[PDB]
């Protein structure tokens, strides 16, 4: 009804906050919470950092791959 | 900036919706004499657009890239307005209504046809506990307190 | 012959629901009840087995039909002359667009508000009234508002004669009975009087109006009807045949009103519609006819007609008695009335259906494109309903009123006795028409898949030409001055005499060819009514018996089953028969209101440039591409949708909220129609059980809806989700183009 | 009239009052106070 | 054939074997109700499973039920 009556600004859009926190303790930078492994300084970074970190990083922080696509209301 | 938002006031997209808006709504001005009845709506709906856009800047709503406001319902103290307030409100009201519901459905239980009294409601005895629903919170808690809150 | 104060005039029956009823009476125990409220409302049948109490009943509720219809008619009225633009419209009627409706402000909704021409903003009307007032010769709003209070006047004299003739002064059952005197008032009075008064009323007013709007005078410039009236030199100038008076009339010397009674024929190249003075004459000669036909049945005075005497005589070797008995039957049943005269009211809807298209009456009518439509597929909807309800109450009439003990008929009789061959033959006839219509398309699909265009039925590798209608346009056209030597033109433009009729730069109508796919699409409709008859007439014939239950007629006219035993009894009754038929009435509709859809945007409308050659909406693409199913899926349904779904921030945005809103409602019918009622029985017991623990239990137990009525919610919700979805797709499809 | 009176409280008029009334006064909230997102006060 | 079973909760009103369209069902004397009565079921390869009698039975759960089985020319209503 919103959109019918031309004014889009209306809507009620609801982020999904609970899923991108989700997001970012597995290392996605997008949302910029930083949490985990999002977290440079974390005891779970530095545990597995040198073992398959960096590759699983460099996969789910390229937006080219379906690896956790980012998400909205 | 919760989850990469921007406030609205720096938004440029929100500026251009609503450029984009009055200039579509200025369009259709051309076409009436300035003091005809039409004119006057117009104007109206254009002083309107702009007080909506300006009051949106000013609640301190959260945008995204397309230049549309956000809802955050995780709770943080910034955004109370947006969900937890009018959910306290609507909480309150629906217990008050469910609360007069079931009193008026009790209070007739005993009569000897009760049916009869729910499709003619009768309507001094609905007046007088219509209003008593305005406690409920603490009546419905008493109520659990004490056992009377669910049947046996 | 009246009773004086039958029954009081009293609110105390208003305090107890259902004293029409000895069971509901009762009160209700559970939620059934209020259903069995409503349902049974108008079931005077019911109510009392006494005919004049329902002869009574029946007649004062006809008076609350017509109060309603005359509040409909002022309201009508009062918003063109208060909320309209009908004034700028009559000053230019091919630029604007007649709006008879504004909104209010509130949610943003002032959007509907569009722009219609003349300095007015409102909803843009497709009922048509405008042509109506401006061929009336209504030039003010004064005289709308007039006419408006009028009919609110006459809306509370119908009002009070319905209260009148139930409480004070009540006809006896005698009264009702005097067909004869009914068919010679309704016959001379109703119909040849009115006739006769709207034939002068047109004389007088209509046509020295009109002829002054179609010279170019401006409508403030034109004199007041009575003036007409009381100068006639002015009469004398437009029409000098005025100056004899009524002497040409009494003196046999009728060839001298030729000037404003003519037969001309076809249209007015001005306004696009008929010749104002063929519609004065066709209305004076009805009025005529109507008049001498209203003096055939015997009265009080012996000369006449006794329709019981013409009944009796006609009987052959194959029928036995023949008619004879057919009096007493229609004299003391109302379903059997009601029955006849629903079917032929809903077939007189087709037919005007039909006729209003071909021969515009109206002008300028014919170029406004939406009007047209909406009319066509409006008068088609109502004649399809009236159709079907007449099946309904012919097998209500069958269960109820049939006996044989003291209404005997033969000609009833013999159709009961054989009715195994007639369900058989038109079971065959259906298939036949089902195989050798829809397996066409079905050939071409398929051709055109596997890339064999030369392999289909069209009109460049295998013709099926419907040579017998064009034998028909041919003959038509050929008529003037051979077999109708006193016209001057065709009666329409559709036949094929090659002339074309343009206003205001727009194609008003033209020759239509008949081709390779009208004789398809012929056969569909041909093959949709005849499964819809033979569901309809399924239903009426096996209404009391069969093979299968013997003893049905005890059972009733609506009842669910019999139970699962003789493998099965699921919807044996009369009323599923309906139930069913209703489905394919909408099936038959659908097709024809896109089949008329399609031929004109295709083959008539379209817009005229200054060398004279015509590009019409759609291209005429309909010729090659309807000839398959894909085509119609691909160039009506997809094309023409983008119209609906790309309406929203605009003032046609309420047809895009109607489409989904009627998909909605559409899908939300099925839910009722694949469920069954124990399912939704049993899950009410674990919602009741909730309802007990906090004491919040209802008196009235609620109880899941029956099997008729959950049949019934489905069939509504899947015809209104239906209906509306179309209505949307058509209006917003033709008011942008 | 003690059965006009009756025939006032019955479920669907008094539904009818009630909805219309409710109605009304939503209407003119909203035309008060046009375009609400967020409870700020 | 159908099976058409009868228990010991039947209070002899009759309501059931009048309902029956085909004769399947009749009244037998007995004792241990007041009406010193019950049904029987003795033909039921005439039965055609309509449940007409269980619509007619006044006990709060029936004192007759059907059950359906194998269908034979005279259950299936066949007059071909
Ligand atoms: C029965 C047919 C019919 C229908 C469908 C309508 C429908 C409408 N009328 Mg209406 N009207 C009718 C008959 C009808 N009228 C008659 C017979 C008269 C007296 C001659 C009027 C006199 C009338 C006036 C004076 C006004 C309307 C208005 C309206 C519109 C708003 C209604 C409203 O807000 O009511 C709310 C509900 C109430 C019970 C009140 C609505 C489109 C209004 C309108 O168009 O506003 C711009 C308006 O001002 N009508
Ligand atoms: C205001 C005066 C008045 C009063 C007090 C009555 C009182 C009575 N009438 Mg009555 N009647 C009136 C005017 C009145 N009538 C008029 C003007 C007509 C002509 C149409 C009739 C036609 C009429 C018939 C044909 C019958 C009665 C009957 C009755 C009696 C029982 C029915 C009843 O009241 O149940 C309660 C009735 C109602 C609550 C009325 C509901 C009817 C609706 C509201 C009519 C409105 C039409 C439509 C719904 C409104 C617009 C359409 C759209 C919105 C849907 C009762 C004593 C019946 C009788 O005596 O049988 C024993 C009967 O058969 N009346
Ligand atoms: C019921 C319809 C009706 C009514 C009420 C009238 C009424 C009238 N006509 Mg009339 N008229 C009618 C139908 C009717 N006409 C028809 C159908 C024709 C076509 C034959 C005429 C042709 C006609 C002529 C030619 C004249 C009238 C005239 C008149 C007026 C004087 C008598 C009178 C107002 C006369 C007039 O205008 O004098 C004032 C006059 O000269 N009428
Ligand atoms: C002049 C036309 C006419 C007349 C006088 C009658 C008269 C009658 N019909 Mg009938 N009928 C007609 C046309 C007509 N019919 C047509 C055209 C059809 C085919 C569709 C039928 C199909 C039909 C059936 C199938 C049955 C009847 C029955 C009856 C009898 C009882 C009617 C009753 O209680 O209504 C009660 C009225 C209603 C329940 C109102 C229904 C409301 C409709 C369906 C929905 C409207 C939606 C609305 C817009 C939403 C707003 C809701 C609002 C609350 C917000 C009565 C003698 C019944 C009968 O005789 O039983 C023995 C019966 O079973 N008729
Ligand atoms: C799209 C779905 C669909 C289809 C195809 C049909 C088809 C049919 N319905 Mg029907 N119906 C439908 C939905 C449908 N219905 C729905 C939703 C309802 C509402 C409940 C009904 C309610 C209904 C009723 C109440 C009745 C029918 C009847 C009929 C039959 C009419 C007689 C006939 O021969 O028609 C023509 C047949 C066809 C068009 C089907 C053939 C399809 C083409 C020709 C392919 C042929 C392939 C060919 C044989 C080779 C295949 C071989 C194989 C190895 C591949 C027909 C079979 C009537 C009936 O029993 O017959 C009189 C009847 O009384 N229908
Ligand atoms: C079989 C089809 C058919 C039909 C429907 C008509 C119909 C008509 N003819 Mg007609 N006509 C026909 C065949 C037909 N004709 C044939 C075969 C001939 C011989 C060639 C004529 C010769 C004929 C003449 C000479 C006249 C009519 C006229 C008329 C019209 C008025 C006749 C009347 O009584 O009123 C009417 C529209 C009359 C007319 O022109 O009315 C305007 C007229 O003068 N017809
Ligand atoms: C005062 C009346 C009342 C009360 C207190 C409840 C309370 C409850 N219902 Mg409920 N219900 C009611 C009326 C009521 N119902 C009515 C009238 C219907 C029929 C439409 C239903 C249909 C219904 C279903 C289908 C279900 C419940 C369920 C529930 C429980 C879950 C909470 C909830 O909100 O569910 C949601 C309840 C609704 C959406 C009901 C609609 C609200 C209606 C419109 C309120 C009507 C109030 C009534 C008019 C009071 C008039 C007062 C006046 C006389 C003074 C809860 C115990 C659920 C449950 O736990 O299952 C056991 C469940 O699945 N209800
Ligand atoms: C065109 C003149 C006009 C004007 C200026 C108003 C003005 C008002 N109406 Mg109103 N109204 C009008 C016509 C008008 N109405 C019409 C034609 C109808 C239909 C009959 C209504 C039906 C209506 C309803 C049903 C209600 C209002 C209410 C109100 C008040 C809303 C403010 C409020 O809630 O604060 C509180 C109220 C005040 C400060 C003063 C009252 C406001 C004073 C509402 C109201 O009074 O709220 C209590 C309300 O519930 N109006
Ligand atoms: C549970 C579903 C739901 C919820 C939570 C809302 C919530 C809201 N709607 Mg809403 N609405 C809904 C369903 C819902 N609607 C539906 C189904 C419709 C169609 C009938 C509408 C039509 C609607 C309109 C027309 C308007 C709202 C408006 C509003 C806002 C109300 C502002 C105020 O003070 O009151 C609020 C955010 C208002 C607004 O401005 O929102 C910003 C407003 O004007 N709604
Ligand atoms: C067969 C030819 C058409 C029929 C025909 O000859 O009509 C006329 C024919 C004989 O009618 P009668 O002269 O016997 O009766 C005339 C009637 O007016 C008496 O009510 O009708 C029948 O025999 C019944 C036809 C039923 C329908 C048959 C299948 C079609």
């Amino acid at each position: 009804v919103m959109l019918a009556f031309g004014t889009p600004e209306k809507q009620i859009l609801i982020e999904p906050i609970f899923a991108q926190w989700i997001q970012s303790a597995h290392g996605k930078t997008s949302y910029g919470f930083d949490v985990l492994l999002s977290s440079t300084s974390g005891p779970a970074f530095n545990a597995g950092r040198s073992i398959w970190l960096p590759g699983w990083l460099n996969a789910i922080n390229e937006n080219s791959n379906s690896l956790f696509l980012t998400i909205g209301p | 900036d919760i989850s990469g938002l921007t406030p609205c006031k720096d938004s440029k997209q929100f500026a251009k919706r609503e450029k984009q808006q009055i200039k579509k709504l200025e369009s259709s001005l051309k076409l009436y004499a300035p003091e005809s009845a039409p004119a006057l709506a117009l104007n109206a709906q254009i002083e309107k657009t702009k007080r909506r856009f300006d009051n949106y800047g000013k609640y301190g709503l959260l945008c995204g890239s397309d230049g549309l406001p956000h809802l955050i319902v995780n709770g943080d103290q910034r955004h109370w307005g947006e969900f937890i307030t009018p959910g306290i409100l609507f909480l309150y009201i629906a217990g008050w209504i469910g609360w007069v519901g079931r009193s008026y459905l009790i209070a007739i239980s005993g009569e000897k046809k009760p049916a009869m009294k729910e499709i003619i409601i009768d309507v001094p005895l609905a007046s007088r506990i219509i209003f008593r629903g305005f406690i409920w919170p603490v009546a419905a808690y008493r109520e659990f307190l004490n056992g009377d809150l669910i049947a046996k | 012959l009246v009773d004086r104060d039958p029954i009081k005039t009293s609110f105390e029956e208003w305090a107890k629901p259902g004293h029409f009823s000895r069971t509901i009476a009762k009160g209700p125990d559970t939620t059934t009840w209020i259903w069995n409220l409503h349902a049974d409302a108008h079931d005077f049948d019911s109510h009392t087995s006494d005919l004049e109490e329902i002869s009574r009943k029946v007649f004062s509720a006809h008076f609350g039909q017509l109060s309603i219809i005359f509040l409909w008619l002022s309201g009508m009225y009062f918003h063109g002359a208060r909320f309209s633009n009908y004034e700028a419209w009559l000053s230019d009627p091919t630029h604007i667009g007649p709006s008879a409706q504004v909104v209010w402000p509130i949610v943003g909704q002032e959007i509907l508000n569009g722009d219609v021409g003349g300095g007015f903003r409102g909803i843009q009307i497709t009922s048509g009234f405008f042509q109506i007032w401006r061929a009336s010769g209504i030039t003010s709003e004064l005289q709308l508002y007039c006419t408006a209070i009028g009919a609110l006047v006459f809306a509370a004299l119908m009002l009070f004669a319905g209260w009148f003739h139930y409480h004070k002064a009540a006809p006896k059952l005698a009264w009702f009975q005097d067909v004869e005197s009914m068919l010679n008032h309704h016959l001379a009075g109703l119909l040849g009087l009115g006739s006769l008064s709207w034939a002068g009323h047109q004389v007088h007013v209509s046509l020295p109006i009109n002829q002054f709007l179609n010279a170019g005078v401006d409508p403030k410039e034109i004199p007041l009807p009575h003036e007409f009236i009381l100068n006639r030199d002015l009469l004398a100038q437009l029409y000098p045949s005025f100056a004899e008076g009524a002497t040409p009339f009494f003196t046999l010397n009728w060839s001298k009103y030729s000037e404003f009674l003519t037969f001309r024929g076809g249209l007015d190249p001005v306004t696009g519609g008929l010749w104002l003075t063929d519609i004065a004459h066709h209305h004076l000669a009805i009025a005529i006819l109507f008049l001498i036909a209203g003096h055939m049945y015997r009265t009080n005075w012996g000369i006449g007609h006794g329709i019981k005497d013409i009944l009796e005589a006609h009987k052959g070797p194959f029928t036995g008695q023949g008619h004879k008995g057919l009096y007493e039957i229609l004299t003391t049943s109302w379903h059997a009335q009601l029955s006849l005269n629903l079917a032929m009211l809903g077939s007189l809807t087709i037919i005007v259906a039909h006729h209003m298209y071909s021969m515009p009456p109206y002008p300028y009518l014919a170029t406004d494109y939406a009007t047209q439509l909406s009319l066509f597929t409006h008068h088609m909807w109502i004649g399809g309903f009236l159709i079907v309800g007449a099946a309904a109450h012919a097998a209500i009439f069958m269960v109820r009123d049939y006996d044989p003990t003291n209404r005997y008929n033969d000609l009833l009789d013999r159709v009961l006795r054989h009715r195994d061959a007639i369900i058989s033959h038109l079971n065959w006839v259906c298939i036949f028409l089902g195989f050798h219509s829809f397996g066409l398309y079905i050939h071409n699909d398929t051709m055109s898949a596997l890339g064999r265009p030369q392999d289909m039925f069209s009109d460049t590798a295998i013709q099926l030409q419907p040579v017998f209608a064009q034998w028909i346009q041919n003959t038509h056209a050929l008529a003037p001055g051979v077999t109708a030597p006193g016209e001057t033109a065709s009666t329409s433009l559709t036949w094929g005499g090659g002339e074309l009729v343009a206003v205001g730069g727009k194609v008003a109508l033209l020759p239509i060819p008949l081709g390779t796919a009208d004789f398809l699409v012929h056969h569909i409709h041909a093959f949709t009514i005849h499964v819809t008859v033979l569901i309809l007439l399924k239903g009426v014939l096996f209404a009391r018996s069969s093979r299968l239950i013997p003893d049905k007629a005890n059972l009733g006219f609506r009842f669910p089953c019999d139970g699962p035993g003789r493998g099965g009894t699921c919807q044996v009754s009369a009323w599923d028969h309906v139930f069913l038929g209703l489905f394919w009435m909408y099936n038959a509709i659908s097709v024809v209101i896109f089949h008329f859809s399609w031929k004109m945007q295709s083959d008539v409308w379209g817009s005229i440039s200054d060398q004279g050659v015509v590009t019409h909406i759609t291209g005429g693409n309909f010729a090659q591409s309807s000839i398959t199913i894909n085509g119609w899926l691909r160039d009506f349904l997809w094309a023409q949708a983008s119209q609906v779904i790309q309406s929203y921030g605009s003032s046609l945005s309420a047809y895009g909220l109607f489409f989904l809103g009627a998909h909605f409602v559409w899908a939300f019918s099925l839910m009722f129609l694949f469920s069954g009622r124990g399912y939704w029985q049993e899950l009410i017991e674990s919602i009741v059980w909730a309802h007990n623990k906090l004491k919040v239990a209802p008196a009235t137990q609620p109880r899941a809806l029956s099997i008729i009525q959950g049949r019934a919610v489905g069939v509504t919700h899947y015809l209104l989700g239906g209906i509306a979805t179309t209505w949307a797709f058509f209006l917003a499809r033709i008011i942008a183009v | 009239m003690r059965d006009l009176k009756t025939y006032l409280s019955v479920a669907p008029v008094l539904s009818t009052l009630w909805f219309g009334s409710l109605a009304g006064l939503l209407i003119e909230i909203n035309r008060l106070f046009p375009d609400a997102l967020t409870f700020p006060f | 054939s159908h099976s058409v079973k009868i228990y010991d909760t039947c209070i002899g009103c009759t309501q059931c074997v009048r309902a029956c369209p085909t004769d399947v069902l009749e009244m037998i004397p007995w004792d241990g109700c007041k009406a010193k009565q019950i049904a029987s079921a003795p033909r039921t390869e005439d039965c055609v499973g309509c449940k007409r009698c269980e619509s007619a039975c006044p006990t709060d759960f029936l004192s007759v039920r059907v059950y359906l089985w194998h269908e034979t020319t005279r259950s299936m209503g066949l007059a071909y």
